[PDB]
């Protein structure tokens, strides 16, 4: 390593309530170098209107970024974040748990 | 306001 | 402590054979991002990322855009010189990062200045806190140190951090004052999360707070439960506020002997909150 693998959190901006406007967030942090691939998935498929913040970094020089999209949760719509980075064997995938 | 760039490394 | 900070974060990444290094800047007051610049934009210019910097007029934006366009060229030379010093090939991608700014106290005066650099994710060179000397990480950065000592460049850096940085931050605090000088306390609660008649997780939430600095901790009759807590690292909501939670698996039936404790600058008094059945 002079390449750190990204930590990944998936979470909503507001406490989820089904059939109510929200934002799905994928926070990737702690990674180096700065090239990284983030997709937000719904039921396994790629959401196209996705935005991310400006590229920044922590005092240890590691980068971070928030990927986000408007959405409306439902009782079992399955949302997740898929992340590729040169430190990973293959894309890393994190399901959205509305309790975390 | 950012700083005016200095000499390169 | 009525205390504030301004920081600029630069990243340049080379991409050999594919045109020049990409240069990206972001600017923060405290934990509020307020400006960006991206050399790959169709018309690269500094742009507002907070509503209170918009009140600066087009001359302010032009000037900073010129700064960034010049810094980009400077970081490209740097990248070129770095590759040479480390005896690296012309084909690989490399990263030069810069971070600089000031911390000031409630009196508005300079507490500490910062100006330092990293190559490929590792410390390269930094201005020491006296703002008159350098620390170099290895023999390659001593080559840079010798150049910058010969030119007395620390004098120019000092002038910026003591003279400029400080007054710009005051200006921005005055423009942004109800968003920058106000803390937003965490809205909080405790959720019950039973895993069986075996266990039960008390997850404790702090949502919607600013600034990011916080402390969430649990107790068992008083005693800190450091070993037996899962804590997420603090994370952006995306609306300029932050979130964190802290969880703990507690033997099923003993939940109400446990108390979450929240500390944050936005609350007069620390909170000792419990699960609501």
């Amino acid at each position: 390593m002079i390449q750190r693998t990204p930590k990944i959190q998936v979470y909503s901006r507001h406490p989820a309530e089904n059939g109510k406007s929200n934002f799905l967030n994928c926070y990737v942090s702690g990674f180096h170098p700065s090239d990284i691939e983030v997709d937000l998935l719904k039921n396994g498929e790629r959401i196209e209107k996705v935005e991310h913040s400006d590229l920044s970094f922590s005092k240890d020089w590691s980068f971070y970024l928030l990927y986000y999209t408007e959405f409306t949760p439902t009782e079992k719509d399955e949302y997740a974040c898929r992340v590729n980075h040169v430190t990973l064997s293959q894309p890393k995938i994190v399901k959205w748990d509305r309790d975390m | 306001r950012p700083q005016v760039p200095l000499r390169p490394m | 402590m009525g205390s504030h900070s301004m920081r600029y974060f630069y990243t340049s990444v080379s991409r050999p054979g594919r045109g020049e290094p990409r240069f990206i800047s972001v600017g923060y007051v405290d934990d509020t991002q307020f400006v960006r610049f991206d050399s790959d934009a169709a018309s690269p210019r500094e742009e507002p990322r907070a509503p209170w910097i918009e009140q600066e007029g087009p001359e302010y934006w032009d000037r900073n855009t010129q700064i960034y366009k010049a810094q980009a060229q400077t970081d490209r030379e740097s990248l070129r010189n770095l590759r040479g010093y480390y005896n690296q090939s012309e084909a690989g991608s490399h990263t030069l990062q810069s971070m600089y700014g000031c911390d000031v106290g409630p009196d508005g005066r300079l507490l500490r200045g910062h100006d330092q650099y990293a190559y490929d994710g590792k410390d390269y060179i930094a201005l020491n806190e006296d703002l008159r000397s350098w620390t170099a990480a290895d023999t390659a950065a001593q080559i840079t140190q010798r150049k910058w000592e010969a030119a007395r460049e620390a004098e120019q850096r000092r002038a910026y951090l003591e003279g400029e940085c400080v007054e710009w931050l005051r200006r921005y605090l005055e423009n942004g004052k109800d968003k920058l000088e106000r803390a937003d306390p965490p809205k909080t609660h405790v959720t019950h999360h039973p895993i069986s008649d075996h266990e039960a997780t008390l997850r404790c939430w702090a949502l919607g707070f600013y600034p990011a600095e916080i402390t969430l901790t649990w107790q068992r009759d008083g005693e800190d439960q450091t070993q037996d807590t899962e804590l997420v690292e603090t994370r952006p909501a995306g609306d300029r506020t932050f979130q964190k939670w802290a969880a703990v698996v507690v033997p099923s039936g003993e939940e109400q002997r446990y108390t979450c404790h929240v500390q944050h600058e936005g609350l007069p008094k620390p909170l000792t909150l419990r699960w609501e059945p």
